[PDB]
């Protein structure tokens, strides 16, 4: 009962042929009505046929006959035509100032979520409209996924391989990255749950690896349940309009520059000079390290970060440990890291990931990696809270955040959302250069790729990168990829140069480097499971030459990992061609 | 004296009435529930308003007891305990709910069990109707 | 019959929009006494454990 989200004008309408339900003034819901066959409509009531056995839906064809809507086969003889005068009948039934920008909305009114376009538009259209739109994308992407495997435990093997099987016919669950079930163990005679856990590939052979939240442990019989959630309504805007003040308004500088923050200090000033701040960040370039410099910089706000996961956070509350004291810090877990106080936004400083963080109101919060960034967060963010101010992190080329049903197409990290939009319209307003992580070997050359150079050459030359020819046997099973003459050769290029035993194999899928770790005897890392995470030497199989394992900016970002060096055999050709690591052979 | 919990009494009720009114003349069973058509349980009502004048007047009224809405502990008046029909137990009690709709709401909101037991203890020396809370 | 039937149609369409205002406000007052219930309810709650 409420206004239009297409008119504004108050009313109380709601497409029932939509998912969204929304408010549709006289009007414009007349035009939405036509516009498809968006036929049913609800307002205070079912607008349907009522009359008995008539069940007849559309509008249009439907009869005010008397106190009920009917169709013609009960229709009395006085009786009414609703949708009618280019004005459908109901309340407030003037007070429609209609719209036009409509075309839009019915497509996404009905759009699939699943080429270019579509996202395009989601991205592209207004405010409530882009609301509107991520809200019904979120239904559309859950309710797709309800149907699958319950994960019923047994074989708890190890400390990571619950081996895991399943209830025959109707597990679909991929493995890398995180997937998450909710674990059931079996009691009595209801159920309890266990926690939360993502599970990955997995070296050898059904010993799957897990991960989650929540202290606790796994049974024999602990059947995990697919996790099921309804998506729930957005109000603030995803992005709130900019002002750059004319003072610090509300903070005031810094009694101490330190050198770790003074380079991110210059920054530190005109931070306070606008309502938020949008930066651009090199890899975990002392990214935690800005923040954390901005947080003993203004040492007396309440400074909260907040990120995608507790991965993301992972470094964050490191870097809190590392100079944020634990008394001034709140360290926050759903039913991970509560290093600090769990549950504590009366805090200096409070740590999360977006998910756990309710609304809240202070001064400055950190918004970190928004090449993973939405528009629905973008705007969950601001409809959680109002403070002083908002910082925002990470240049759109690192990676996506996981569109699983933009299928067909890609799409541009500027439309990944209005952020990520913005921020390549506005670029950054300030930015991580600092490369204190990689030697020269790397930032120079993967600099040239795509941050154009920008990045300085850091530190020094390491240089014991290897951009190995390699042509390319790669495989994928089922789901798993594998491939045993480039499992052989990360293998073999290892060994004749046996005393590199140290370092963890990385893989597009942790599925490959599941079967290596299966022939290796090296630990599993996914190209994805990497900010943060940093191993002195990394090596990188381009496996299979997927988007998922050469563009620039995931193994961008799995790139500036390489705190001295990386080895990557490449079935892939360009960056080899192209990138100048220390071009190497093929035993 | 009555140990306080104690409120179901009925061997005792029986026992007063097979040791007074042995050889009357038609069967009593103490809970008015057990009774036939009414006219028993006027017959059995009556016994029950002599023998409830030896008992003591707390263990008459409500029994509440803790439920969970939720994982939320509660208290809620799950039966009655007249001063003629005998005990009587409710038969559709259910513990552990999460949400609870407008008809048990609204049941709850007007059984005594939650405003007495959070509310400070009273004594009148102005009546002597036993005063409660 | 059109200045017939059209006095017809127009006053039965406005009884119709009355009697819609009040189912509405029926519910949404509905609406605010279950949420004071529930809130009398916990807060007496809170006190007793
Ligand atoms: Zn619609
Ligand atoms: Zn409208
Ligand atoms: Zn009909
Ligand atoms: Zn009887």
């Amino acid at each position: 009962v409420g206004a239009c989200v297409l008119c504004n004008s108050q009313t109380s309408l709601r497409c029932g042929a939509c998912i969204r339900r929304p408010f549709l003034c006289c009007k414009c819901c007349y035009d939405h009505v036509i516009s498809t066959s968006h036929k049913l409509v609800l307002s205070v009531n079912p607008y349907v046929c009522n009359a008995p056995g008539c069940d007849v839906t559309d509008v249009t064809q439907l009869y005010l006959g008397g106190m009920s809507y009917y169709c013609k086969s009960h229709k009395p003889p006085i009786s009414f035509p609703l949708c009618a005068n280019g004005q459908v009948f109901g309340l407030y039934k003037n007070t429609c100032v209609g719209s036009d920008n409509v075309t839009d909305f019915n497509a996404i009114a009905t759009c699939d979520w699943t080429n270019a376009g579509d996202y395009i538009l989601a991205n592209t259209c207004t405010e409530r409209l882009k609301l509107f739109a991520a809200e019904t994308l979120k239904a559309t992407e859950e309710t797709f996924k309800l149907s699958y495997g319950i994960a019923t435990v047994r074989e708890v093997l190890s400390d990571r391989e619950l081996h895991l099987s399943w209830e025959v016919g109707k597990p679909r669950p991929p493995l890398n990255r995180n997937y998450v079930f909710t674990g059931y163990r079996v009691t009595k005679n209801s159920k309890v749950q266990i926690g939360e856990y993502t599970f990955e590939k997995g070296d050898y052979g059904d010993a799957v690896v897990y991960r989650g939240t929540t202290t606790y442990k796994l049974n024999v019989g602990d059947y995990f349940v697919l996790t099921s959630h309804t998506v729930m309504p957005l109000s603030a805007p995803t992005l709130v309009p900019q002002e750059h003040y004319v003072r610090i308004t509300g903070l005031y500088p810094t009694l101490n520059i330190s050198d770790e923050f003074s380079s991110n200090v210059a920054n530190y000033q005109k931070v306070g000079m606008q309502k938020y701040s949008t930066l651009q960040g090199p890899p975990g370039t002392g990214k935690s390290h800005f923040a954390i410099g901005l947080a003993l910089y203004y040492p007396s706000a309440r400074i909260v970060y907040t990120a995608c996961s507790h991965a993301a956070v992972d470094a964050l509350c490191e870097k809190a440990l590392k100079y944020l004291p634990i008394d001034k810090c709140s360290r926050i877990i759903p039913a991970c890291f509560d290093k600090f106080k769990v549950n504590s936004t009366l805090e200096q400083y409070v740590f999360c990931t977006v998910n756990a963080l309710p609304e809240t109101t202070a001064d400055i919060v950190v918004f970190d990696e928004i090449s993973m960034a939405t528009n629905y967060d973008l705007s969950v963010v601001n409809a959680r809270l109002r403070a002083k101010h908002y910082v925002y992190i990470g240049d759109p080329a690192q990676l996506p955040a996981p569109r699983t049903l933009l299928t067909k197409g890609t799409l541009e990290p500027e439309y990944f959302n209005s952020v990520c939009r913005l921020m390549k319209t506005i670029g950054p307003d300030m930015f991580l250069g600092t490369c204190r992580r990689c030697p020269a070997e790397i930032v120079d050359t993967v600099s040239a790729l795509v941050y154009d150079n920008k990045l300085k050459a850091h530190k020094d030359k390491s240089a014991q990168c290897f951009k190995m020819f390699y042509k390319g046997v790669i495989t994928h099973d089922v789901s798993s990829a594998i491939n045993r003459p480039q499992i052989g050769v990360v293998r073999e290029f290892l060994t004749r140069n046996p005393a590199w035993r140290k370092a963890v194999f990385i893989s597009p899928y942790n599925s490959q480097n599941a079967v290596a770790s299966k022939i290796l005897g090296l630990p599993t890392q996914t190209v994805d499971s990497s900010q943060g995470s940093e191993y002195d030497y990394v090596i990188f199989t381009q496996t299979t030459e997927t988007a998922h394992s050469c563009n620039v900016n995931r193994f961008n970002v799995a790139i500036t990992r390489a705190k001295v060096g990386i080895l990557c055999i490449m079935s892939d050709r360009d960056l080899y061609d192209k990138l100048q690591f220390t071009s190497l052979e093929i035993p | 004296k009555w140990d306080l919990l104690k409120y179901d009494f009925t061997e005792e009720r029986l026992k007063l009435f097979d040791r007074y009114f042995k050889y009357w003349d038609q069967t009593y069973h103490p809970n008015c529930v057990n009774c036939l058509d009414d006219r028993c349980i006027l017959h059995c009502a009556n016994f029950n308003v002599l023998f409830s004048t030896v008992f003591p007047p707390t263990s008459f009224g409500p029994l509440v007891r803790k439920i969970f809405v939720d994982g939320v502990p509660f208290v809620v008046s799950t039966g009655y305990h007249f001063r003629e029909l005998g005990v009587v137990h409710n038969q559709d009690v259910n513990l552990h709910s999460s949400r609870l709709s407008f008809k048990e709401l609204l049941v709850y909101a007007a059984d005594p069990a939650m405003h007495a037991a959070s509310g400070n203890l009273l004594l009148d020396k102005r009546t002597t109707c036993f005063s409660v809370a | 019959r059109d200045a017939a039937m059209q006095r017809k149609l127009e006053k039965m369409a406005d009884q119709a929009m009355t009697q819609m205002y009040k189912q509405a406000r029926s519910e949404d007052k509905r609406a605010k006494v279950t949420s004071a219930m529930q809130t009398m309810l916990f807060t007496m709650l809170r006190k007793l454990d």
